[PDB]
């Protein structure tokens, strides 16, 4: 996963 | 989940719901009973022409072979019980929570998204091209997405190994040189293709939603200009493309900060450095992720270049005579049992 690197904690409400 | 989808696999799973289906492959979410672990499985039934089960075998090699954080992961392939009645195969892997294209049309992305989403996109790219892979089908559908904004990309079926009746890949993003001149394989034609999704992420719709061959190349020199000189049209050496070429409306290089007016003016400038009729002019994947609009993800030790893959490792399409189902069933067991 690469979410170690979403710096900016980006989401979608899915 | 529609009674009419029949999967052969374990009673230990138990289908969910139906999350693709086309002529080639079927995606169905499910629920491994003794585990709970929910997961995505893909049913392909490849014996009926060598086509079939030659986009089988290569999706099957390419996604065993790659362990990357941008490509889709397989946790393994339903064992057939004899070889007899194998049929089908059916490729177990992660689950996610949906496509590209499914967020594109339900989804407003903040200028972040786009720039993690194709930034994603990109570093899978270059993991591919540095084995000498090229996708050859990049699109959103092909784009898997998780609600933490995780993107892995899919269905690798159509992809060749670089070298010195067929299944298409949408012409809205197909690069101009494959539509015109006979095209030895590029990486320049999947950076086309990355070029036509961030142009979608930034309009929302396609960018060139040609309705057929001519409307298609209407639509893109309408867009980056119609080509001119013979330095110019170089890449291209058919004729009848040169003289079609020729016969266009002489279009300028569409401004694009006015086409894009809220979009931000370096993700525009990514965008034009993708959209380039010249292959070699058009940007490296390595270089996109170098550039500017990706300076907030980019990071040069954390950009896997991959290690290359030979010719033969798709051996089976370059035989002189070509394959026959058998041939093909033993390949595909082949791989399921290794
Ligand atoms: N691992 C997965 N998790 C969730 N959805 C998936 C997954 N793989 C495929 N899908 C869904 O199935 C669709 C088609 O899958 P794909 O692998 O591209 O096969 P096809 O050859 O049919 O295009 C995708 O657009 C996506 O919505
Ligand atoms: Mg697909």
């Amino acid at each position: 996963s690469l979410q170690n690197r979403n710096t900016k904690n980006l989401s979608l409400d899915i | 989940m529609p009674k009419r989808i029949v999967y052969n696999i374990s009673s230990d799973f138990q289908l969910k719901s139906l999350l693709g289906e086309g002529a080639y492959g079927v995606v169905c979410s499910a629920t491994h009973k003794p585990t709970g672990e929910i997961v995505a499985i893909k049913k392909i039934e490849p014996f009926d022409k060598p086509l079939f089960a030659l986009r089988t075998l290569r999706e099957i090699k390419i996604l065993k072979h790659f362990k990357h954080e941008n490509i889709i992961t397989i946790f393994n392939i339903q064992r057939p019980d004899s070889f007899e009645n194998f049929n089908e195969v059916y490729i177990i892997q992660e689950l996610m929570q949906t496509d590209l294209h499914r967020v594109i049309s339900t989804q407003m992305l903040s200028d972040d998204h786009i720039q993690y989403f194709i930034y994603q996109t990109l570093r899978a790219v270059k993991v591919l091209h540095g084995s000498n892979v090229i996708h050859r089908d990049l699109k959103p559908s092909n784009l898997l997405i998780n609600s933490n904004c995780d993107l892995k990309v899919c269905d690798f079926g159509l992809a060749r190994i670089i070298d010195e009746v067929e299944f298409v890949a949408t012409r809205w993003y197909r690069a101009p040189e494959v539509m015109l001149t006979s095209a030895k394989y590029s990486r320049a034609m999947d950076v086309w293709s990355c070029g036509c999704i961030l142009a979608e992420l930034f309009l929302r719709r396609p960018i060139f939603p040609g309705r057929d061959y001519r409307h298609q190349l209407l639509l893109i020199f309408g867009i980056i200009g119609t080509p001119h000189s013979d330095n110019d049209l170089r890449c291209i050496e058919s004729p009848r493309a040169r003289e079609y070429i020729k016969s266009l409306p002489m279009y300028p290089a569409a401004p694009l900060e006015k086409m894009f007016p809220r979009v931000n003016p370096k993700g525009i400038d990514l965008l034009q450095r993708m959209l380039v009729f010249d292959p070699a002019k058009r940007i490296t994947a390595k270089e996109a992720l170098e550039h500017p609009y990706l300076q907030t993800y980019h990071d040069p030790n954390d950009e896997p270049e991959g290690e290359p893959i030979p010719p033969s490792f798709f051996e089976f399409d370059h035989y002189k005579e070509a394959l026959t189902t058998k041939d093909l069933k033993k390949l595909i067991w082949n791989e399921i049992f290794s």
